[PDB]
């Protein structure tokens, strides 16, 4: 019933940096009963530290853990790109496991502008009775990005849909897609469409756009 | 190797019932206590059941007491979680996990299975629409071009998308799904040199086993 | 007729022949219960039925004869009392067990009415005089043990309380309840897998678990040793007490011969 | 009034009734400590609380009475001294436990304050005279064992040194430290999985490991045998000492019974 | 010539030298049977063959000599009777083994003709006087144990019947037949893996299985303890019988030494 | 000067003080060998070196004093002989072990020269009078066991021959050689995993393997029981021999007092 | 499950040396004796080695005594056969096999691995030629037509052939290889309706990993 | 060192037939030490009978074994198509396993004529400097078949190559290929080629053939 809280929730860290993350416990617990797990994207958690400080088999000795009572921490002496993961602390008491909220390590690269692309619907969707204009923003960094939809001058954000990737582990850029879905007629009686893709690298938005009289 | 594989999962209706199963290999199954751990969609982990190594003692949090029932068969080397009166709260990846120490019903979870997704929702299994994203008639510079595939209107989360049977396992991004009105929309981007486009080599291989559906739509040149 | 039969018939029941004769009847009945078997002919089953009927009436006249001579004293010898119960149970278990199970149906009875078989085995203790001797000897040892058995039971209770609270939270299959802990400590007392099976797994979680079980082993081993030593010196006391008296009796025989003659030396002065 | 109360109240406290009375109180207090249980009504908890209060004052007046009579001698009988300590702890463990833990917050105390329960169980030894007898008998055996136990401990130390330096490099879980080696050798002495669990795995690396452990088993088994034999022959000596003297006394009886007559006969001959 | 040879040759066969001489021959014959080995030279095999022939005739003349002196009494001493049989088998097992197996071929005989080796080892018991003493002592203990061994066997039979009918349906590898049950209960009596290997697996299906085996362990351990105590107090009785008589004899010495004087003194007083 | 020193210096060596003083020196030297440790400062190592040098010379004057008084008799007490050897080994092991290992290099010496440590532990037996007493008592028990130990060794040899030929063909890790079979039968004698670990696997292949090992267990258990019973009744004989003589002496005292007075009754007639 | 997988094998020269390895799973490896069994090309089975469960005893037939050496590592749960002074006689599939009873070094072999082929030969690893078998210009009746692929001139036996990535897993026959002059010739037949012929759909997928070689030749229409 | 011999070496048996195969032992052996294995095409042997008669786990109870001393047998009361396999007896003695030669069960179907095909080389092989004319004989039964090569009237068997399949377990027909390899010129100066495929169903050979002037 003990609650475990972790800080920070996200940690933008750069290779070679000393990283330290904290697990705080709502009660004093035995240091032998606090554990750490590492979970990488779309895999199950793996044990990482047994008790407060004993590394699990195969954990790089750059990892360490320390703490007692109500406060515990995990440290990387110098981050590596493979360390980018979510770390969960865990305790056991009474007869219940409880887990920390997790801390997501975010590998820090340098600024990268989005390759912005845009697509009018295929006529198969028009024959399905509607439309969805699509905008792509591939291999940008940082994650924070605004996409912004104007449709013959006027904005029409009412149907905007957004999906970010994680850090692609190819170069730790992000990607994003944006879609504005429209009715059959809200497409065919309008000509010019734009996603005013503005990004931390590009205060001038890329404003990749198309017209609907040609294709 | 120690190995754990969960099975079952899929889609349930609220109030419904489902049985998960976990198969264990590479260790003396009857020497270890076993646990089930949720991971909710916001990635919060949550323990849901524990069973002693002989099966005689079982433990649950109050969120699932009386709804769930953990059990094991030491001969079949398998572990079960009967879930009942399921709720939308219970939508999660469910992991089967072995305890670190032998007989110890506490401590730590040293090996975890791959998980099985359980969706509890009132919506209905729909097949995916698949629309080509033909590029704008414009710059089309050929040195590179962004191509896309849009997969829409399905509901059970695990679709799978692939470009040309995996030959284009580069330049791709498969964007996580999102829930419109009770239905998911997924999309994917591939960026390629014109040395393969325009051609049917750009095949969007997409599957939705929850509706037994597969198609291989082509991102044909726009005109 | 009259008590002339009672005098003559006691000379039957108390005879060495009759005792030995009944012993062989029990052995033969015990043998027939060895060839009883589900995979057998109906003809074998029918033959064994009649033979088993022959025995049950044949032991019945034994009980009747023994009651006829010993009467009110029969129902006080524990050995004769046991034989009587077994004959009664063996009557029920062959001519009424079906009539019971067909109405008071219970799954236990198909497993409990077997007791009529086990009882007829134990008659081999009751009939054989050398076996009555050894069994009564063993039973008479028990009263002297009761105080050390009570102590051991009390030590077990204390250690079972402690082991439940110390280890039962994380090893419930071994210590999760007072009953679990009692069984596991008994296993430890017999030294059966005590280290590799119990205490080494515990010390992965409770490093000082050895501080519990090694003192436990010393205590219960020490109490078991003293229990056995008590039995040895008890039986020795029963011997020495006999040797002592024979020496004292001979001192009192020697007291007689010497003193009752040295008395005369003062009156024989008249010679 | 006056010492007539002290004389009369001793005739109560020293009475067979009062001894038996306290025994039943301990039995009932032990029984009540068996139904205390987390899954129970608040009303049952409030009741059992008052009953547990009733006992603690009722045993308190017993200690006061026993001190009032025995005074300077009470604080010297180890049995009375134990009963006194148990009442003190049983007061603290019910009316000051929270007052302690609220300042000296230690995680051991949540598990140590149980000691008030265990102490009240052990009073069933102290109150029952037959149990005091067996326990004092057992304790009196210990002084005679100290020399052979010291020897066994010294042999264990020597073998634990060697077993660490021989096998600890490659079997640290069993011999990596002097404490690890001590524990494993004790397991071997109890013969628990000694071969299949320890020595055969060792001989997969150290083929002559049997030359270490088989002589060890002989030595410690021989010392254990002689330890037990020493206890047997000690208890027998306590017996024979009685039989010896009784035979000598009756010899020295016969000494006087006759030599008094050889005295008289020399003056009687003068008649 | 004549009986002067028989008188003189007895003074050889009954000599301490001849007794010791045969012992060394048995030791050397035992040593030679240690270097016989499949991986060896033909020349070593031919040599060892002749040496094995030398012994077999040399022990043959010993038997002839011992029969020649002891005659009708030789074929009644069990020790001499054993030595005779061993020489017979040791002749057959070297000069007729092939002649037998070439007609009465059986795969057991290839393993049974080893018996000629085992018999020649056991002669080291029969020849050495200190070994005859310990073996006859051990054998003399057996008659006293028969009643308690018969009891233990009968308890095993009863428990084996019950354990088959209780657990054999679902644990046939341990209780499926009366023989399976007999073996498992003997394992339990030795306390070998009784809990972790047998009773805990049983309680995964039969939670009250402990109610069967824990009382069983108590009973057979109690009978084993009393069996051993019986052996101890029997051997002590053999001792005490000697001390008793020696004390009585010296009392009866003192009887005569004094009573002879109380006789004389009554007539000496007439002086 | 002169023998006046020898008279005075014996009053040192034979003093209760000197004995106790040496005991504490051994205890302190034993303690220092507990803090010797690889993970330590050079300064701790240098300090311990000098302290260990202080002890080695300090025990040297003890040996010199003890030789100076006991001389030719010193080299005959096994206890004094052991102490001498240990001092010699402890000299070599601190001032010559390196000079040996640097030339007569062998991997055993880095593990065998440790013996200088183990020897200085065993001095705690030799110096303490209560420990010499218990060790000499234990050793004196051994000669009485030799005949039954020889019998057990001979039975083991016979069963090891049979077990090799019966089971070693297909279970060579347990019975493939006479040495394998000897070890496995010793495990079976200790009852360690005898059934679940050895005999049950065998009976998958040799169904009648139980016909071998269960009789084996009975024999070696029976011989072990009689071995221990022999030790008990041997020690009891050492007791009862004393009780006997005291009774006989008092009978002879009673003989003396009475007969030497009853003599006078014939001469006192003159009065 | 109990599982055994052999590894190593391949081509050796006479007098050469090779080490086979067997990995074991799903049982207490150290409780069982293990054996190696040959199967020669004429399918005769032949036991070649046995090792006790502790590794301390090893047994061989006289055909391989001193040439082969069986060994095991109970920690790695693996079994090895060092082969030396190899001969053409030793060409066989080698199976790793567990004994039926525990500790028993005799009896029966209850589980067998899949095997690894060992070829001992003086010839040289060649890549396969691949020739289309275009059908005769003649009746060509289209309702069915026999088509073939000929794979020639390789030497290490285990080539693999497939028709159109396995989509034509019917009507096919893959004929066992045979040894011309030191080189194998293999062929395969597929019979198909003209609904897929003439077209490049008839792809002969063929691989020879011993020469890292793969090609996908087409049985084009003859003319 | 004991040798085990099995009879027959091949057994053409039909579904429903009682099949019995014998293992004969050159010495008397314990019936507990004789074993049977079943090996199916391109798989490892599987244990089948433990001792002379105890079936292995999962063996269809139509199988049985019997024997003692020097003679042993395995029986199927009524064959099924899945029983088609090679059966090996095995014994263990001294310290050596020995195996029987094996008995191959041959399912018995009905007569089936070969679909006979023939192929001239592709020009890729001609450019390789030679030729190999190929003949196919698919889905015939029984296995016994003669293939026979004539080349402009004359036979030219000097380069004939033959490979049979096993029973394909689709319908238990056999297949076969035949190839006659020839030099560059021994192809190009001859016109007509034939494999005179004669079969047990077809005493008139199918003589499928081609001419080399057209393709």
């Amino acid at each position: 019933e003990i609650v475990l809280t972790q800080s920070p929730a996200l940690m933008a860290a750069s290779p070679g940096e000393k990283v330290t993350i904290t697990c705080s416990v709502s009660l004093s617990i035995s240091s032998s009963n606090l554990f750490w797990y590492q979970q990488k994207s779309e895999t199950s958690p793996k044990p990482w530290i047994y008790g407060t400080s004993k590394l699990a088999s195969g954990v790089p000795v750059r990892f360490s853990g320390s703490g007692s009572g109500t406060s515990y921490s995990l440290t990387i002496s110098s981050m590596e790109a493979e360390d980018a993961a979510t770390y969960y602390c865990q305790q056991w008491s009474s007869h219940s496991f409880t887990f920390g909220g997790g801390t997501k390590l975010e590998i820090k690269r340098a600024d990268a502008a989005p390759t912005v692309s845009i697509f009018p619907p295929s006529s198969e969707q028009l024959t399905s009775g509607g439309a969805s204009v699509v905008c792509f923003l591939n291999n940008f960094y940082p994650k924070d990005i605004n996409v912004k939809w104007k449709i013959d001058g006027s904005e029409r954000q009412n149907g905007v849909l957004n999906s970010w990737t994680d850090q692609d582990s190819k170069d730790s850029t992000y990607s994003m897609s944006s879609t504005l879905t429209l009715t059959k007629d809200e497409y065919e009686r309008h000509n010019s469409y734009t996603c005013e893709a503005t990004h931390k690298t590009s205060t001038s938005p890329i404003v990749k756009s198309f017209n609907r009289n040609e294709c | 190797e120690v190995q754990l594989v969960e099975s079952g999962g899929g889609l349930v209706k609220p109030g419904g019932s489902l049985k998960l199963s976990c198969a264990a290999s590479g260790f003396t199954f009857s020497n270890y206590a076993m646990s089930w751990v949720r991971q909710t969609p916001e990635k919060r982990l949550e323990w849901v059941a524990t069973i002693s190594n002989g099966g005689r003692y079982t433990y649950y949090p109050d969120s699932v007491k009386g709804r769930f029932t953990i059990s094991r068969d030491n001969a079949k080397n398998s572990l079960y979680l009967q879930m009942s009166s399921l709720r939308s709260e219970d939508t999660a990846m469910y992991y089967c996990a072995r305890h670190l120490y032998r007989y110890d019903v506490g401590g730590a979870l040293d090996y975890w299975g791959q998980g099985t997704s359980v969706t509890v929702s009132s919506a209905k299994t729909t097949a995916p629409s698949v629309y080509p994203l033909a590029p704008v008639c414009g710059d089309t510079t050929g040195s590179s071009v962004t191509l896309g595939c849009l997969v829409k209107g399905y509901f059970p989360e695990p679709v799978t998308l692939t470009w040309n049977s995996g030959s284009l396992s580069s330049g791709v991004h498969t964007f996580p799904a999102v829930l419109q009105s009770d239905l998911y929309t997924l999309s994917s981007s591939v960026t390629v040199t014109s040395s393969t486009w325009p051609s049917q080599s750009i095949t969007c291989n997409v599957a939705h086993p929850a509706s037994s559906t597969k198609v291989d739509k082509k991102i044909e040149p726009r005109g | 007729r009259g008590s002339h039969m009672y005098l003559r018939i006691t000379n039957i029941v108390e005879s060495s022949f009759f005792t030995k004769f009944i012993i062989y009847l029990i052995v033969l009945n015990m043998v027939t219960m060895m060839v009883e078997k589900e995979g057998q002919s109906q003809h074998m089953t029918e033959v064994l039925y009649w033979i088993n009927v022959v025995f049950i009436i044949l032991f019945t006249i034994e009980i009747i004869l023994r009651i006829y001579v010993h009467r009110i004293s029969f129902f006080k010898d524990p050995w004769s009392l046991f034989d009587f119960v077994v004959v009664i149970i063996s009557i029920v278990g062959m001519f009424l067990a079906d009539l019971i199970e067909t109405y008071f149906v219970s799954p236990t009875l198909f497993r409990v009415i077997r007791l009529a078989r086990i009882g007829r085995i134990l008659r081999l203790v009751t009939a054989v005089p050398q076996m009555r001797k050894i069994v009564s000897a063993l039973i008479s040892v028990i009263p002297g043990m009761l105080s050390v058995i009570a102590l051991m039971t009390l030590f077990f209770y204390i250690f079972a309380i402690m082991a439940t609270q110390l280890f039962g939270e994380r090893f419930p299959e071994w210590f999760g309840t007072l009953g679990e802990s009692f069984y596991t400590l008994f296993q430890v007392m017999t030294l059966e897998s005590w280290s590799m099976g119990i205490v080494r797994p515990l010390m992965e979680v409770y490093p000082y678990a050895w501080v519990f079980f090694i003192p436990f082993i010393f205590v219960v081993t020490f109490v078991m040793i003293n229990l056995v030593v008590a039995i040895i010196v008890d039986a020795m006391a029963i011997l020495n007490q006999k040797e002592e008296q024979h020496i004292i009796d001979e001192v009192q025989s020697h007291e007689d011969n010497i003193n009752n003659e040295i008395i005369k030396l003062r009156e024989e002065i008249v010679e």
